[PDB]
């Protein structure tokens, strides 16, 4: 126990900081959920498609504040020592945002934009940044969502959306085609493309 | 020592109570399964009133499986027995309409409190996912009536994605069923 | 359909699930003391007495914290959050079960144990010691007494393997009289450990 | 493909640097192996117990050089982005060294010492350091080894070693007892203790 | 007993396993060009001709690199390292199989394909195109022509679903005449895709 | 087209060759298993010479399973057939003694080249782990003879930990067997 006291202290510290970041993370998740259910209402009725966006946005801001918080929770490097939690959640948020901006205008946000919105810095030299993989997976979820959506636009009577969406997803997809394997998500989208093209042909 | 003569007994009591309770859970789960089966018939609408009455007798058998109560220690058997009931019942309601749909497990614990009670918390929010399944069933029965099922499932979903995630297993499969449905209400309108 | 309350229920649960966790942890340390003391006895015999007074000194503390865990439990919610404190409770029951073999030639019982941990017996009395936890806390005792018999032989005592072998003999019998849950495997393991202690007892013929 | 070109380039870069660290890692593994088989000879015959140590040491030095190399391969933080490879290998080396020093004198090396030997810096503020978890697991392997060893000391006739080893492992073990769970290795040693105490009682 | 050579064998293997990997990668890009071109055809028809001249322009390059992969293969070592280039080879065979449907009304064959990729046929000739790889490269073609039939209908062509349906009809038959390995599942999938194209062909009645 | 009339055939040839080869692999694997079984008898030492001869006939059946050779495409059947052989053979040697032990797969490919050959690379270094198993068998047969098995297994191990790691599955279990052995040679010397 001569030196093991120091190590018990150190590790109790690290696990502490972990189950202390977990707090902030849950706190983000909840907001995310709020927005998420709202976009479910864009799935139910097209009128709310706008007010809903507004709402989701005012959730995104708060999330940004609490990301300032987590950014404060990560020491020196270590960013990847505590990576995971906020990877799944920020995949959620990158999604939310990309979806929202597509609902607004006919394109997908950039890494940069999503970053500025979440009060996050872009490059890894800034301590707490918005990693790329995260971004990509987020927009992949975007692609998955727009399918169910177009389907539900013809559902409630809209022979217009599915085309824009089919282009968007078309060239986005080809966008992933030039990416490499090291990865099942890229294939999944490879399929949602098929679903939308199908709903378009139905016109 | 001669201590264990009281231990083995002391817990054997539990073995027994658990077994008999599992009996009542089998009887309730199947006895209810038959009720939703009845609600699968679509004809006329006698099945609705006869079914609601039958459920009201299952409040008597539930009255039985709570009779011997004086905690979660035994809630293990609360399986299908308590779950199936919530499904069939809530189905009675969310096809009874034609939007809460409708019960609310507190009102249920209120009709169970008349048993003088069987606690009814998260088992409820589960039984109601099972009820999503059920709605899917009412719809698949069709083929102008699937649409109701679609709206219903979109609301349910929005209300099941709306919480904290266990249940991920239920909510995922529920999303899949809502995709089934949405795809049908979509294919209708050619 | 307004899941605000629907989720808020479990949202009130979680907080509790934490307020008990802190307790589980501080207790974890409390017993960690004792455990170290008892790991001391495989190295030097002339510590026994001390390690008792100390371990018990620790336990009269554990109970005090356990009562804090008591009022946190509303009526019949013992078996709703129990899973947090059982694995620890067993380590205490085990601590005890060891100390009272190192002081006397037998083991304690549900009652004797609960009275020390400031707990009750029947669920009706309130916060209690589930018999299962008791039993499981008891078994480990054996797998311990195996190593302790080996060591205590490394140190000149010819009586330790005997006494211990009697102790475990009767324990085994008592766990055989029980129903023929998931503790069965542990009973088999006990059988193994009995075999070992018997081997040792034989070997004390030279 | 507008922006996806940049991301394809970036990720091809990252995977490159990865399968470029892998080289250096294999290169370390081999040396490790050499030393490892030598200590196998301490298992066969007690005369070589010394020359063998010497050998293992001259392997450890080289490994240190190539760790200077890998330390050069890790940019900014990122240390934990490319953590794993050298964690398994350096677990191997921490082991090797701790074992060697026990063979030399009757104690276990420190984090620090193992560090200096591998030309590694100690704290994480130094970019490439020797993480603690790694250290711990390494010495756990040490404990696992000394059992087979004592057994094989009485095997070839030595009613002395198993006692020193039983003390060493005794208080080391109690050393891990004051550590926390967040972990099957600690229990495994909890058992090797039993094996050695057994071989001691046999005296 | 001196495993210096014992391991040094595989140690000489690995290097090779790499020198072929670089090739596999550059080829991967080479075909990535073509693949992009063909993903272009689900968006605009008036590109067809071009996408051919380009894709083929790419292929006359692939073969040149494939020959580099050839001399790296000592005698009968094709099936010792093949696993690296098969999954790619199939993507090429597929590229081809597509281009020659976009230019003509049929598919290419083992010979026709190998002559283009600067490869041989029988293992005895040297570096060859394993028939399996050929077949697998062929199947994907279908799952493609399904989406391409859907889109090509989104763009006014009533003949595409027909032609395609004939093509896939005969392909299917040909894969049914084969033994009743692990390609069977892929054949089932083919069955599915045939069903789909038939649906589409019917639907062209309005 | 009428193309596939040549494809289906062209590969069916492979189906057949593979099947017959698997036949010869069954015959060799079992025909060898019996030989090591014979080497399990410990008595006298006729089993050694009779066994070596029998193995020399299995060089004739191996002569058969290479007969139809003109690559790895078929090496799949090289299972137990080629592995079992290396085991039994190497066993003949590492109990033939009383330290290479002894063969070396190159010498083997040299006695197989007389077949005029079946390549013999990593399948060798595997068959020799199987031979570690075998030594364990010779030892377990005992009960002054286990010690040889212990030294043998410590050398083997040092020579199997000595390489690059597939085989981890073999080498781990081999370590376990070396622990068995070391524990026995240890328990002997009370």
């Amino acid at each position: 126990l001569d030196i093991f006291s120091n190590y018990q202290k150190y590790i109790d510290n690290e696990q502490e900081v972990r189950e202390n970041i977990r707090i902030v993370v849950r706190e983000i998740e909840h907001l995310s959920k709020e927005a998420q259910i709202k976009l479910q209402i864009i799935h139910s009725d097209l009128s709310q498609i706008s007010a809903a966006c507004g709402l989701a946005r005012k959730q995104v801001e708060l999330c940004a504040q609490k990301y300032q918080k987590l950014a404060e929770l990560v020491p020196a490097g270590q960013y990847y020592r505590y990576s995971d939690h906020w990877t799944f959640i920020t995949q959620r948020l990158i999604f939310i945002i990309a979806l929202v901006i597509y609902l607004e205008a006919g394109f997908l946000v950039t890494r940069e934009t999503v970053a500025e919105m979440l009060g996050l810095k872009i490059s890894q030299s800034e301590g707490f940044h918005l990693d790329v993989e995260d971004y990509l997976l987020g927009i992949l979820q975007l692609a998955s969502e727009l399918s169910r959506f177009a389907t539900n636009s013809v559902t409630m009577g809209d022979y217009e959306r599915p085309l824009n969406i089919s282009h968007f997803i078309g060239d986005l997809n080809t966008g992933f085609r030039l990416l490499n394997l090291k990865r099942k998500r890229f294939d999944a989208l490879k399929y949602d493309v098929k679903k939308i093209e199908e709903v378009v042909y139905d016109v | 020592v001669q201590q264990f003569r009281i231990y083995s007994n002391e817990l054997i009591m539990k073995h027994d109570r658990h077994e008999r309770i599992v009996k009542l859970s089998r009887d309730i789960t199947i006895e209810s399964k038959r009720i939703i089966f009845l609600l699968h018939s679509i004809n006329k609408e006698k099945v609705l009133e006869e079914a609601r009455q039958r459920l009201n007798k299952l409040i008597a058998v539930n009255f039985r499986a709570v009779a011997l109560e004086l905690v979660y220690q035994f809630r293990s058997s609360y399986s299908p027995g308590l779950q199936e009931f919530i499904e069939a019942y809530t189905y009675m309601e969310y096809l009874c309409h034609e939007t809460k749909s409708v019960s609310d497990w507190q009102a249920i614990q209120a009709v169970m409190q008349y048993v003088e009670f069987f606690v009814d918390p998260t088992e409820y929010i589960l039984g109601l996912s099972d009820l999503t399944g059920e709605l899917m069933r009412r719809c698949i029965n069709s083929l102008d009536t699937c649409l109701d099922t679609c709206k219903a499932l979109q609301h349910f979903y929005s209300g099941y994605i709306s919480l904290n995630c266990e249940l991920w297993r239920k909510i995922t499969t529920m999303k899949q069923s809502v995709l089934k449905a949405e795809n049908v209400c979509y294919n209708v309108k050619v």
